[PDB]
């Protein structure tokens, strides 16, 4: 069924498990035309398709090109989801593809389940989780590579870089989530936070800075202070 | 006319033929049931008075044999038998009909409710639904399932409807995921109609003789069934003008039909709004949309 709190370290066993986030699918500008009517103007786009134990991240880039002469782009955008997903495991040896794959919106179940007829054995879940893997395009690395694309691109990356050479997969996707969720939350709050260190850099082959155990403690303490102290700016608390 | 005479009526009965139903007292003299129409399948059906439980009965067309219900005090129940000797079958008719222990099928001759409700159910479609080869005439009842439920227990025993099932491969061709699961019309008209049914005749009369046994045994995979195939054509952007105008007939008389109090168990909330409001045929049911608004319109 759906994942929640309290199957929570189901997520970190030995079976192979994806998370499938489709908010950067299909993503638009919205402004005023000469005659002052609104339009919208595609930008590129991206899957994040994730595997939490080992950090794994599948980033199919989608490019404003497949939305050309299309209609009702925002379903269209769940079934082109679907599709990449399917197309994904269909090109995984039988022994690295998933048993099941957690769809963070619910309306991506019908379609992928659709896709994935063929694979009557891969459990189709949704999750009470709100996860905030929305923010994925405010991690620099990642939002380039989208942007400049010229085709459509599939990009693997390690999300939680080489942390899980000294904590656990629990840990370092509780990391992610927190730095995620701040993101969202103050997005140049958090980044300030993360860089304003220069002595703490990003290696070429990370994403995130090579902060120490003792920063990362101090890091995450930020980044909760951080979503607290916007908490309390938008309720008056 | 035909005639279903009974050796007797032991045990009380509501007793139904049809769309009709009257009630038999313990051991009343009541020896069956005359001008029965020539040309219709029918259906005699039962509900024991102190046992509510089971409903079951009989589908059966007078023109494939001599039919008659004999009491069977060991499996409890009022079985169908098939007579071979018409002489003695005529003999036999004849005297209850003397005596005049018999009810007469109540047609009045303004209606057309049986035919409009039967029109494409024939008597050996419903013998492939329901398998017992020996016999002309076909049980069913209550509990029976359906061989969909039963994939999801005694085969014998179930009602073979045609599996529909929107998220299967059968509904969905490998790479027409999308278009084929927001537009049916694949799945209807060649899986289905061009596919299994050969034509829309076949489609409808199972579609018909599915409402009828959801109606006159409360059989719950029948219920469903008959949702599917309502369902399959609504969500179908593709369907010849001559179906939809019939389904249109098909629904009207059986909304019609359907008793009133019956509506909260008989009537899928999801299914009709969807038909009726959302789907690609929501325009084209003018008689069952209006019918539905003012019969049903807490459904709605
Ligand atoms: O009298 C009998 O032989 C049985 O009671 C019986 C046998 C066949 C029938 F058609 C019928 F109505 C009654």
């Amino acid at each position: 069924g759906a994942m929640n709190s309290s199957n929570y370290a189901e997520l970190f066993n030995n079976d192979i498990k994806l998370f499938v986030d489709d908010t950067n699918v299909y993503r638009v500008t919205v402004h005023k035309t000469f005659e002052g009517n609104v339009a919208t103007k595609a930008i590129n786009g991206c899957i994040f398709t994730l595997n939490p134990k080992t950090g794994h991240l599948f980033l199919k880039i989608i490019h404003t090109s497949v939305w050309a002469g299309q209609k009702r782009l925002s379903q269209l955008a769940k079934w082109k989801t679907a599709e990449e997903v399917s197309a994904l495991v269909r090109s995984l040896p039988k022994e690295e593809q998933p048993k099941q794959i957690i769809v963070t919106r619910k309306a991506m179940l019908d379609p992928l389940e659709v896709h994935m007829l063929d694979f009557p054995n891969i459990a189709i879940r949704p999750t009470e989780l709100r996860l905030p893997f929305s923010a994925a395009m405010s991690i620099d690395k990642l939002s380039d590579v989208v942007m400049k694309a010229t085709e459509p691109q599939m990009v693997l990356f390690n999300i939680y870089d080489d942390w899980l050479d000294r904590i656990s997969s629990y840990t370092a996707f509780s990391r992610l989530t927190l730095l995620l969720r701040a993101l969202k939350t103050n997005e140049e709050s958090a980044k300030m936070i993360l860089l304003s260190d220069p002595t703490i850099t990003i290696k070429s082959y990370h994403l995130w800075p090579s902060f120490t155990d003792e920063q990362w403690i101090t890091i995450e303490s930020q980044m909760r202070d951080l979503i607290l102290t916007e908490y309390g700016r938008k309720y008056n608390v | 006319m035909n005639t279903v005479p009974f050796t007797s009526a032991p045990i009380e009965v509501t007793i139904g033929i049809d769309q009709y139903s009257f009630n038999v007292k313990e051991n009343q003299p009541f020896h069956g049931i005359k001008d029965i129409p020539i040309g219709h399948v029918h259906v005699i059906h039962f509900q024991h008075a102190d046992n509510s439980s089971m409903r079951y009965g009989y589908w059966f067309d007078c023109r494939m044999g001599n039919f008659y219900i004999q009491y069977d005090p060991k499996d409890g129940l009022y079985k169908m038998m098939e007579e071979r000797d018409g002489a003695k079958f005529e003999n036999i008719v004849h005297n209850f009909k003397e005596r005049q222990m018999m009810v007469s099928y109540p047609k009045i001759d303004e209606d057309d409710t049986w035919y409009n409700l039967t029109e494409f159910v024939q008597m050996d479609k419903i013998r492939k639904i329901v398998r017992k080869d020996e016999n002309q005439f076909s049980y069913v009842d209550s509990s029976m399932t359906t061989v969909q439920e039963n994939e999801l227990s005694d085969p014998a025993h179930s009602l073979n409807y045609t599996v529909i099932n929107f998220k299967s491969r059968e509904a969905i061709r490998p790479g027409h995921e999308m278009e084929d699961f927001l537009d049916k019309s694949y799945y209807l008209n060649t899986v289905m109609l061009q596919g299994i049914f050969k034509n829309s005749s076949n489609y409808f009369g199972e579609l018909q003789f599915a409402f009828l046994n959801a109606m006159f045994f409360g059989n719950y995979g029948s219920s469903l069934q008959w949702h599917a195939m309502i369902e399959l054509i609504c969500s179908s952007a593709t369907v010849p003008k001559h179906m939809l105008d019939k389904l249109d007939e098909i629904l009207y008389y059986q909304i019609k039909t359907l008793p009133e109090q019956y509506s909260d168990i008989l009537l899928n909330e999801r299914v009709w709004n969807i038909c009726l409001y959302s789907s690609f045929q929501k325009n084209s049911l003018h008689n069952t949309e209006k019918i539905m608004e003012n019969k049903y319109p807490e459904l709605l």
